[PDB]
């Protein structure tokens, strides 16, 4: 997802002015199509978040006993001592990736339907169903299976005979547990590790900063401030100067909405890739070559992150 | 006696999985389901 | 056969009862209606000109002023087509994307069988039947969904003679007194045999392994020949 | 003989090599020849 933005072009272009508002009525639907475009984008942000995260209709929960065959999931599963059900790796994800002027200039940001705890709750249900029941809870009734017996089928699916797990289970568990320690260390050490999501936060900040700054742009008028034109000029000259601001501010909204529709298609494409990986890497096992990380796919662990989803792919190399 | 009520949305029905290192659930019966999906062309 | 025939009756009733059932195609007609309605409505917009009607400019203004007012309508109408065509290229990318998804579901869901998870409806994909619809395609996806789960006691492997037996296809399950192999997508118990399993390593490395007797289909087939073997020698001692 | 399957003669495969393929039933039948022959050897004594 990306920041839900609703901009009232009526206040953006003609901020607190009835005289300007009467001039914007001469351009008609230009104001309407801009509000409909941003409303459609905002509605699609909840669609994207639900298509990727809301793939289960039951709130699955983890057992009080953590006997997963030696595999230590404590860094990817919820932490009851915290006010939100985030894991140790999810806390690194939200701590590594991080406004008043925007709302003051008619720019309104809408909250997601699934809050930062609700998205983490679906992630907890995806983790609980995956680790206790394999792919079966996505395709039908949740079938419990011991996790070490689940892994054997995982190895069978990639052309590794089931005896390789049980004859080497202690080494395979040590390799996973050591690799998850390296996931925590890598994500805690590099500031740019979430660069894929930092580009979404940076794109929204640069776009909304351009959208606010363009209110101070003259566009050829004697002033960017509608009150400075109306304080100095009569009804004949003030309308001539205000039309320069209406055309330029109108172009600044069409530029913003065009960039948001084109970026919304990038976020739709990325949410569709995340939806297909949520089904095929998390809710299943993928025989698709290099689709769930480099190597032979065993399984993936989902983790929530700011405006996105993080896949921890486990592969046989 | 009807009115518009406001509530925190439920994410789904709650279900703790009965996980154990010696128990497995197996389907003793199945459903052949026809599901419609519609795509613009 | 009754499950398919009854489910198709339910598809008929659902599609005939709900008005929003084809909402994905109704959004194509609705988007084009709003886009073409805005495209025509904007010809009545002044865009700052003395009138939206081009003849009202030419009926009132000379060659000097009429060109200035006409350029207001040309600029605004030109922005109307640039906005329309931009929205049409952006929507055409959504139609290309949805047609490419439908083309891949036609090839993998209709022309074949898809092992892809959740690509050809919810469940294990059996088949998909295409049906045409206004501006789109409707897929009737037939999927196997596991419905009546029962809990069984299970083991990762069987120990028979100090050697570990692993399942070929299936999982080891107990009815409470006996052990059987069964497939993970339908409970049908089978005798734990040397053909249903494969051997690898001793019985110490498998965590949770259990003891049982593994049936050898060759054992009674050779024990019945051992009694024939003994009667063959007895017969040849007599002449 | 369970790990492999038969198809065609030994001339049609380019690069084929010679080896002995183990028959799990062969020692199970060799034990029947050794039992038969020891019953005959004992039966010559009385």
């Amino acid at each position: 997802s990306m920041t839900k933005t609703s901009v009232d072009c009526t206040m953006y272009i003609c901020g607190d002015s009835t005289e300007c508002s009467n001039l914007l009525l001469q351009y008609g639907s230009f104001c309407t199509q801009l509000n409909r475009a941003l409303t459609g984008i905002a509605v699609e942000q909840d669609k994207n978040t639900q298509e990727v995260f809301a793939q289960v209709k039951q709130i699955y929960k983890t057992p009080p006993i953590k006997d997963f065959g030696g595999f230590n999931f404590s860094q990817i599963l919820p932490d009851p001592s915290k006010p939100s059900k985030r894991s140790f790796i999810e806390d690194l994800l939200f701590n590594k990736v991080t406004i008043c002027a925007q709302k003051f200039n008619g720019l309104t940001v809408l909250p997601p339907l699934l809050t930062d705890e609700m998205i983490a709750q679906y992630t907890s249900a995806l983790l609980a169903g995956t680790i206790t029941s394999g792919w079966t809870f996505g395709a039908g009734a949740a079938l419990q299976i011991p996790f070490a017996m689940q892994m054997a089928y995982r190895f069978n699916g990639i052309g590794v005979t089931q005896n390789v797990l049980y004859e080497n289970q202690k080494l395979i568990a040590n390799q996973f547990n050591s690799a998850i320690g390296k996931i925590q260390d890598s994500l805690s050490s590099t500031a740019s590790a979430l660069g894929k999501l930092q580009d979404v936060v940076n794109q929204n900040a640069q776009a909304l900063n351009t959208l606010v700054k363009q209110l101070s742009s003259n566009f050829g008028a004697i002033s960017s401030v509608l009150n400075d034109i109306l304080s100095r000029l009569d009804p004949p000259e003030a309308e001539v100067q205000i039309d320069r601001l209406i055309t330029g501010r109108l172009q600044s909204l069409q530029t913003y909405v065009t960039q948001q529709l084109i970026r919304a298609a990038e976020i739709r494409a990325s949410a569709n890739l995340a939806a297909t990986k949520m089904s095929e890497c998390v809710l299943g096992q993928s025989k698709r070559v290099d689709f769930c990380g480099k190597g032979y796919h065993l399984m993936s662990f989902p983790q929530s992150a700011p405006h996105g989803v993080v896949f921890l792919h486990v592969t046989y190399v | 006696s009807q009115s518009i009520i406001a509530y925190t949305m439920s994410l789904g029905v709650e279900n703790s999985v009965a996980y154990s290192n010696n128990s497995i659930a197996i389907p003793t019966n199945f459903t052949i389901s026809v599901t419609t999906e519609i795509l613009p062309v | 056969a009754n499950q398919f025939n009854s489910a198709i009756g339910k598809i008929q009733d659902s599609l005939s009862s709900t008005a929003s059932a084809l909402g994905k195609l109704q959004d194509v007609v609705n988007q084009n209606a709003q886009a073409l309605n805005t495209l025509v409505k904007q010809l009545s917009s002044n865009f700052g000109a003395i009138s939206s009607v081009l003849n009202d400019i030419l009926s009132r203004l000379d060659p000097p002023e009429a060109e200035v007012q006409i350029d207001r309508l040309i600029t605004g109408r030109l922005q109307s087509l640039q906005t329309y065509v931009t929205q049409q290229l952006i929507r055409a990318a959504e139609i290309r994307a949805s047609a490419n998804l439908a083309a891949t579901k036609m090839s993998e869901c209709v022309l074949g069988q898809s092992k892809r998870v959740d690509f050809c409806g919810k469940g294990y994909h059996l088949m998909s039947f295409p049906q045409s619809a206004p501006h789109g395609v409707v897929f009737l996806h037939v999927t196997y969904v596991p419905a009546q789960e029962k809990n069984f006691t299970t083991a990762p492997a069987i120990c028979h003679d100090g050697k570990a037996h692993f399942p070929r296809e299936g999982v080891f399950v107990s009815n409470g007194t006996h052990w059987f192999v069964t497939q993970r997508n339908f409970y049908e118990p089978q005798i734990i045999t040397t053909d249903n399993t494969f051997v690898s390593g001793n019985c110490d490395v498998v965590i949770g392994i259990v003891n049982n007797t593994v049936y050898d289909p060759l054992q009674p087939e050779l024990d019945s020949f051992k009694e024939e073997l003994d009667k063959y020698f007895k017969n040849h001692t007599s002449p």
